[PDB]
């Protein structure tokens, strides 16, 4: 249900970054669960890496490391 | 004689208990295409977003805190992949003679990609 | 098949219902004529 | 008398020689006595479960040998196996034989 | 001229999963590249994790937490199992 | 009267059948010599006179021949996609739009 | 030599595509695979010259070229 | 207790920032940004040059060996104008 927090005009608005201008009805519902699936790829090499240093908190740190070893690099937040 | 019930409850009364201008379909959709293209802040309400970790990090290991930087770190790589994915569905889409993004239009585009 | 309603198709109440069999509409069995006894 | 580290592990693939590419590899300033026979334990696994399913793929197509097209089916059939070598391109393995539904007459 | 390959040991385990099956040699060398980049990954993301946790030796950990952040899914788990009986008995047998 | 006709297969019976041919051979396809000098010529660009070993050549097409095997693969889904069994260059185009090559 | 790429013949460059499962080929693909065999070859077998030169040797070798599509990230499995 | 040194290259960018245009600036985010991107491009052209020569099988990262993997991984002309900037620097390093 937390996943139903993503909302449709959440959605929407990813959309109309992304260019869209008509949203069928039935993409607001596929994209929470690939965005899910995406998320708990990076969030678990976040832990992976997080469990290997002891640590029990995961840092932003972490997180670009896991995006480092997905591929999709991200700058802005360290590393 | 197929039988159902539906009710859920063995006894009634379970509470008394004691236990005007009109623009036309599209017009404003492209002025905030321009809108959300022209801008950077962050599309998917933070706490909302959040939260969608804590549910679903709680599987990998329990009590993982989060420093802050890290859901911010989580959003913007979300809203990268997500409108990276919609650019290539909007084309996806494109390509069969339409203007309206369908699910079938992105696990197309994923299988493409090869994120599948 | 189809799943008959969940709603008695003659009260528009939940409860428990005697399910038509080629038919979608779901009855309480008070709310039939006559009406049967759940034994 | 010397024995082998490989039998004091247990394992076929040599824990020797992953020991001493470790080091050359400069991967990291040292290494331990456990991370070569840790290497070599996964890797022999790996190339088990792989000649494995390539068994598996052989006697189907009636041969005595594996050819390198066995290695292929192993490999795309697999759901993991195929992820790992995923962006890897096998030699003389064809492809997973496979045809669209629409495709098909009616 | 000395060209060190994994022939013999890829062939043992191979007689220890099937003790009646043939090999080819481009399949072999199929298998001798795959080890050895399969052996590559492992080893470089295990260098990265130390390099990150400031560390400086690639313990039987690093490689493990590595293991388990390369192979996908289940072929980790039938990875780290079979590893740490490995170094289980690499250890009980000092 | 009864005047003769060839026996034809029907358009599509003689493809499929050469599909399950051909993807169950792991044969190379492009011809050897052909391809070899595809590079030779497509080499003198980069540095003259670059010998090349007969493996070279054999390695640079496998991998050419697997990149194209993809490629119409995602190229064949693009055009399923228009609900269309011809390919057209803008599936190949789209396809390739979408592994960031383009 | 001088345009080889018309040797990726016609009658192969379907081949390929019925390797990869296509049943209708549209003319106008043939001219546009050829355009990407000559993306591709480009790139790898430049990034073949490049390690060729940087090893000071001539022969461009089958070793090179498996670097190369690492690189790339298409992997090649059968020659080292 | 202060806290240990962080490694960055902020205080450079700036200097470059103030070659290309004596009176911008940047913020804290951008900054970082191009720290992150100085970082991830040098661990680029530094792991190939590792690998350049361990496969040659040589054992030392020099000059010619990352003229060589700036050329195989900055695309284009960026490669160009950039081995040539860096042929001069080593010359003129050596010059003196
Ligand atoms: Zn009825
Ligand atoms: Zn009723």
């Amino acid at each position: 249900d937390n996943i139903q927090g993503i909302t449709k005009p959440a959605i929407r608005r990813l959309a109309r970054r992304g260019g869209v201008k008509r949203i069928s009805g039935l993409i607001y519902e596929e994209t929470r669960g690939v965005l899910k699936v995406f998320l708990e790829n990076v969030i678990r090499d976040a832990v992976t890496y997080t469990e290997h240093a002891k640590r029990k908190t995961v840092t932003a740190m972490d997180v670009v490391y896991a995006l480092k070893r997905q591929g999709r690099t991200l700058y802005g937040f360290g590393g | 004689a197929r039988t159902k019930q539906t009710a859920r409850k063995s006894t009634g009364g379970k509470a008394p208990r004691k236990q005007p201008h009109r623009y036309r379909p599209g017009t404003v959709a492209l002025r905030e295409i321009r809108r959300y293209q022209k801008s950077t802040e962050l599309l998917i309400r933070k706490l909302p977003f959040q939260r969608l970790v804590r549910e679903i990090a709680q599987d990998f290991k329990t009590d993982l805190r989060f420093q802050s930087s890290a859901v911010m770190a989580l959003q913007e790589a979300s809203e990268a992949y997500l409108v990276a994915l919609f650019e290539d569905t909007n084309l996806a889409a494109i390509h069969a003679k339409r203007v309206t993004i369908m699910p079938k239009d992105i696990q197309l585009a994923r299988r493409i990609r090869g994120e599948r | 098949d189809f799943e008959n309603e969940d709603f008695c198709s003659a009260c528009n109440q939940s409860g428990s219902f005697l399910c038509c069999d080629t038919c979608p509409k779901s009855f309480h069995f008070l709310c039939l004529d006559p009406p049967i006894d759940p034994n | 008398k010397a024995k082998t580290r490989s039998s004091r592990a247990g394992l076929q693939f040599p824990v020797g020689r992953v020991h001493r590419l470790l080091r050359k590899g400069n991967y990291a300033e040292r290494v331990g006595a456990g991370a070569p026979v840790y290497l070599a334990a996964v890797l022999e696994y790996l190339t088990a479960e792989i000649l494995e399913l390539a068994g598996n793929a052989a006697r189907d197509n009636k041969k005595t040998r594996i050819i390198p097209r066995h290695l292929q089916l192993a490999v795309r059939n697999d759901e993991e196996l195929n992820k790992l070598l995923g962006r890897v391109t096998i030699a003389q393995g064809g492809v997973l034989p496979n045809i669209q539904s629409v495709l098909l007459p009616k | 001229t000395r060209k060190e390959s994994y022939a013999i040991y890829v062939y043992k385990v191979l007689k220890q999963v099937h003790p009646d099956t043939g090999i080819s040699s481009k399949a072999m060398s199929i298998m001798n590249s795959f080890v050895n980049d399969v052996f590559e990954r492992i080893a470089g993301e295990a260098s990265r994790l130390a390099h990150y946790n400031k560390r400086s030796t690639i313990t039987s950990r690093e490689i493990q937490t590595a293991v388990r952040l390369l192979l996908p899914g289940e072929l980790a788990k039938h990875a780290v199992s079979e590893g740490t009986k490995a170094v289980t008995k690499y250890t009980s047998a000092k």
